[PDB]
């Protein structure tokens, strides 16, 4: 999958229609801002990567106000991290919190006491694996229930409507907009995690390399019993005592290398290489 | 007598003034550092002297070049991975922001940070390593970071994202194990006032420290004999009477594994077989104690399942070696018959 | 290649009979080599349808010697006697030493002062 890094040389097709499509999409920003500012939260749904449109909207209209961007497609994001970021910067508070619910209570009380605070949220790929928790969406909806917070979200998964319940629907107060941009999902697939054997075996002792080669050969022929494997290793004179063979087996185990959990085709290609 | 003492002293594990047979790696490191003074990852097997050679070359660069600050840190001295953040700051003078602001300064001497045994800096999310590797590629960065590791998969398991972004790939250098000729050259360099030991060390592990220990032990045995090939092989074979009840127990267990063919035998059946054999030759706490004692010698292995009956027993020695360890065939025949 | 018919004792009878027929083809009295060769070629066509041994013997003998001793050191007299006793051919010393040198380059066998160690 390393070849992916070199695959970016392919040129796009029919880019003129995409240009007109983006120009048509650009004109809805004022209406979206008006709908946000009256107490509505907006979801964007449609085919194609819509990150570019959101970034354009931010850099065009949100350069004069406080705004927080969370690109949830990163698999390391959690709601507690968002809460900590809000507390540390929006309110500039450093004190730790005993529980998530207590942090939510503090934030709600602070925002209710201070009516001069306005915050904008820009969430990318709200359907992330880490944000699908019921408590996560409950927390986000409770946050969005305030009249001093504006929410723009994006949907890219098919089963998104199952996330929201009737009470959650009432809390979120959603409006929908269809914006299909046809953009490739380069960045959003970049962080996602869908050679090693050669590098490991390069610096290992040649006896271990031969033993592993024999093990691969037997595995491709048809798991070995310990006794038969020891006898065959004896026959090749790569082992002088069973303690040494078990030491080599433990060395292989330490690298997570009896069955080898490696695909047959990869082993066949590696043997000749 | 002083000759033996001097030979033992020279062959110690202390870092020497010169490390021969590693001139290629040392030259590569020197060229890299001189290019980056006017991100490196060393990976190697234990006993390759990576720490020693890096310390020697860093001392040489300190002697020859000026205008840089070099900071050593050992990861084992830190109980927590996150504790790497203060330990670095204490060596230069929210804390990570202070480190970044001190590192991105427009004017400032170059900083060469080396963290020995990088593999100990693992995290539940690998965040610390990611930040450390992304530091040298920020704006106005003056960082040359060197990471020493024994694990070969740190650049593979831990850093897929650095492979995703081409600009953040460090330069990797691997230390091959010492060959027989290299070991012989090092040994003759130590004694300016052999082949068999070097061959065995290279074939087993290639660890120069192991060869030094072997020759030290050989010198110790030679000097002990005087005060009162053969020595080297003797020591290496050394490193590389049983109670009668224990003999009866192990013979009974061998009979059981031959008879019922199972790999592991329950303690109750083993005790029953032991009692039957004792009745044949007219000879449970004692049995369990003997099993534990046998496990102490390393003859038998016990999978302990928190109960007397659930503790399972297995062998560790080939049958032929077991038979030849016995010096009497009369007992063997009597137990077999 | 697979076989169309099983090979039994009757195949030898068939070979003899085909040789006799081919000898009958040309006026003669005796059976010649090509007479049997023609029948053999016919049988080959009809029936079927679509050093190193030195090294192997040396290794087998070494295995037998070393785990008939159950020790890592073996006396030279017993070595030679057992190697040249169970083998039909007492092997040449020069080629034995060449094999020993090749295995030494393989780091499998070391000979020192007439004693062999693995």
């Amino acid at each position: 999958q390393t070849l992916r890094n070199l695959l970016s040389k392919v040129s796009p097709s029919f880019s003129a229609e995409l240009k007109q499509l983006n120009q048509q999409y650009e004109k809805l920003f004022h209406k979206w801002m008006l709908q946000l500012h009256l107490g509505f939260n907006i979801v964007l749904y449609g085919l194609g990567s819509k990150r570019d449109l959101l970034e354009r909207f931010r850099t065009t209209m949100l350069q004069d106000s406080i705004h927080v961007v969370i690109n949830g497609f990163f698999p390391g994001i959690s709601v507690k991290s968002v809460l900590n970021s809000i507390t540390e910067e929006v309110l500039d508070h450093m004190g730790t919190f005993r529980s998530i619910l207590d942090q939510l209570d503090w934030i709600v009380n602070k925002f209710k006491e201070d009516s001069s605070l306005e915050l904008f949220l820009l969430i990318h790929n709200l359907d992330s694996q880490m944000l699908r928790g019921e408590k996560s969406q409950q927390i986000i909806g409770q946050l969005s229930s305030l009249h001093n917070i504006y929410l723009i979200a994006s949907i890219d998964h098919l089963n998104a409507p199952l996330m929201w319940d009737h009470a959650k629907q009432s809390l979120f107060n959603w409006l929908w907009y269809e914006t299909t941009t046809y953009s490739p999902y380069t960045e959003e697939t970049s962080y996602e995690n869908s050679s090693s054997l050669t590098h490991v075996l390069r610096s290992l002792t040649p006896n271990a390399r031969g033993i592993f080669r024999l093990l691969i050969k037997y595995q491709l022929d048809n798991g070995l019993s310990f006794q038969d494997f020891y006898q065959q290793c004896r026959e090749a004179f790569l082992v002088n005592s069973d303690l040494t063979l078990r030491a080599q087996l433990t060395e292989f185990r330490d690298h997570k290398l009896l069955l080898i959990p490696v695909d047959n085709g990869t082993l066949t290609d590696f043997l000749e290489k | 007598g002083t000759c033996y003492q001097q030979a033992k002293l020279v062959l110690n594990t202390a870092v020497p003034d010169r490390l021969p047979a590693r001139e290629r790696e040392m030259d590569v490191i020197r060229n890299f550092l001189r290019e980056h003074i006017c991100s490196l990852y060393l990976s190697g097997a234990p006993g390759t002297g990576k720490t020693a050679c890096l310390s020697r070359i860093l001392q040489d660069l300190k002697k020859e070049l000026k205008g840089f600050k070099t900071i050593m840190l050992n990861c084992m001295s830190l109980r927590t991975a996150q504790a790497v953040f203060p330990a670095i700051a204490q060596e230069i003078c929210d804390m990570m922001r202070k480190l970044e602001k001190h590192m991105t300064a427009e004017k400032g001497p170059m900083i060469v940070l080396v963290l020995d045994e990088m593999d100990q800096l693992d995290s539940k999310g690998q965040d610390v390593l990611y930040t450390l590797f992304e530091w040298p590629w920020l704006s106005n960065s003056h960082l040359v970071l060197i990471g020493i590791a024994n694990t070969l998969d740190l650049t593979d398991r831990i850093l897929p994202r650095l492979q995703a972004r081409e600009k953040c790939k460090p330069q990797l250098l691997n230390f091959p194990p010492y060959t027989r000729n290299q070991i012989v050259t090092i040994l003759q360099d130590r004694l300016n006032q052999v082949q068999f030991c070097a061959r065995k060390v290279s074939a087993v592990s290639g660890d120069v420290r192991k060869a030094l220990d072997v020759c030290r032990r050989a010198i110790e045995i030679v000097e002990s004999d005087v005060k009162s090939l053969i020595h080297i092989s003797q020591v290496i074979s050394e490193v590389d009477s049983f109670p009668l009840q224990q003999k009866i127990l192990v013979c009974s267990l061998m009979l059981l594994i031959r008879q019922l063919k199972i790999k592991e035998v329950t303690l109750g059946k083993l005790y029953e077989a032991y009692s039957k054999v004792c009745r044949k030759q007219q000879v449970q706490s004692e049995c369990l104690s003997l099993s534990g004692l046998l496990e102490a010698r390393g003859i038998l292995g016990l999978k302990r399942n928190k109960e007397t009956r659930l503790t399972k027993v297995f062998f560790k020695i080939e049958e032929k070696e077991i038979e030849h360890a016995l010096k009497d065939k009369a007992l063997i025949g009597n137990i077999l018959a | 290649t697979a076989r169309t018919s099983p090979v039994t004792a009757r195949t030898l009878e068939t070979l003899i009979r085909l040789a006799t027929a081919h000898a009958k083809a040309r006026m003669s009295k005796t059976v010649d080599l090509q007479d049997a060769e023609e029948a053999v070629e016919l049988v080959q066509y009809a029936y079927f349808k679509k050093s190193e041994s030195r090294l192997k013997a040396f290794k087998v003998a070494l295995l037998d010697v070393f785990r008939e001793a159950h020790a890592q050191s073996i006396g030279m007299n017993r070595l030679t006697e057992s190697i040249n006793r169970d083998s039909e051919e007492p092997f040449s010393s020069v080629e034995i030493q060449a094999a020993l040198s090749k295995m030494q380059d393989d780091n499998q066998v070391m000979v020192s002062e007439g004693i062999i160690f693995l």
